[PDB]
């Protein structure tokens, strides 16, 4: 399996993706990816338990929520693979990702309403059916919350970070990954939701399909901050209360521990990905 | 320390905040009288389900901010 920058998708690429995850919308099983984020997003948190977010876990967790959804989007079409959005180099709306042959682009003004590429709703193939803002149209303001997304001089200073996580392990820390989480810092992850608007600015942001594409970035910038730092490790390795130590298993699939999922080349490559070097 | 009650009307909505398959939190937010989920960050701040990814410093900022991202439109009950 390899993950391409979506800048990059041949034609054919981009259509197989996009029909892909129509089939998943139309057989019903894409509504339940959105129901058990939405669910993670709303009992995470900084005080109690934490697996998805605000917590060391984010990151694995994430990457076996991406898997899940790439193996679901195989059973439909063997050849596709998801694509990373490389938010700090396609920085603006006229990126190929926001074209009508791909995610379609930014929302009208007067209700957010997405208006051209497949997943409009006036296409009739995308119903926003689990959500909060009782609405069921795709809705995004690119740029409209937030000025502008992170840059690479920004990822940067977060992957030169030693330590991949810190006490208290929650969205105070110090540390990697809640830097690349963005709770705190100049915030990379957060800020982006922020950025496209709409429904990927709620805990119901799976309803967008560039979802998976951020997602798969951050799961590429840990790859990435693991090539900077071969001598750091995931934390925390044992016996703490409410967060997913190294070893622990991980809810909701309780079958697989964040020690499984450091290594993402046993599951896919990346199209590039610097190895270690000074 | 719970943060204290609110209740005013908001961009023609009705918010109201109270100390009280999601969280236990100390804290209920409601929107037209349907009941908002809200959570307390450890800096103090708060988001809201309909603006997850964006602290605010308080439950009524949040009231406010899922307000401004409804566009009058109702909110479902989580
Ligand atoms: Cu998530
Ligand atoms: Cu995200
Ligand atoms: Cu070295
Ligand atoms: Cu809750």
């Amino acid at each position: 399996t390899v993950r391409k920058n979506q800048a990059t998708l041949t034609a054919d690429e981009k259509r197989r993706f996009v029909a892909a995850v129509l089939e998943l919308k139309r057989s019903g099983r894409y509504d339940e990816f959105v129901r058990t984020h939405n669910e993670f997003i709303m009992s995470d948190t900084d005080s109690g338990e934490r697996t998805g977010h605000r917590s060391p876990s984010f990151l694995p967790w994430h990457r076996r929520f991406l898997l899940d959804f790439e193996q679901a989007l195989q059973s439909v079409d063997s050849s596709v693979t998801l694509p990373y959005w490389d938010w700090s180099a396609d920085r603006t709306v006229r990126a190929s990702l926001w074209a009508p042959d791909f995610l379609g682009g930014t929302g009208r003004s007067t209700d957010g309403r997405v208006m051209d590429g497949p997943f409009a709703a006036s296409t009739g193939n995308w119903p926003i059916n689990v959500r909060v803002d009782s609405r069921t149209y795709l809705r995004r303001s690119l740029g409209g919350s937030v000025a502008e997304l992170p840059t690479r001089a920004e990822v940067e200073s977060v992957l030169a970070i030693s330590a991949y996580d810190l006490p208290p392990y929650n969205s105070a820390s110090e540390g990697f990954r809640n830097h690349l989480e963005g709770w705190r810092g100049v915030n990379l992850h957060g800020r982006v939701h922020v950025w496209v608007g709409g429904q990927m600015a709620t805990g119901v942001s799976p309803n967008d399909p560039v979802f998976w594409l951020h997602h798969a970035y951050v799961d590429k910038l840990w790859a990435e901050w693991q090539r900077r730092h071969p001598d750091s490790a995931y934390v925390p390795t044992g016996g703490t209360p409410d967060v997913v130590d190294l070893n622990e298993t991980m809810k909701p699939w309780n079958t697989v521990r964040p020690a499984d999922l450091l290594d993402h080349t046993a599951y896919y490559t990346f199209d590039a990905l610097e190895h270690h070097h000074h | 320390a719970a943060p204290e009650s609110f209740d005013e009307v908001y961009k023609g909505r009705r918010i109201q905040g109270r100390p009280a398959h999601e969280h236990g939190g100390g804290y209920e937010v409601f929107v037209d009288g349907v009941q908002l989920h809200v959570m307390r960050n450890a800096d103090g701040s708060w988001i809201s389900v309909v603006s997850h990814y964006d602290p605010v410093p308080t439950p009524r900022a949040a009231a406010r901010a899922a307000v401004d991202e409804l566009q009058g439109a109702p909110l479902l009950p989580f």
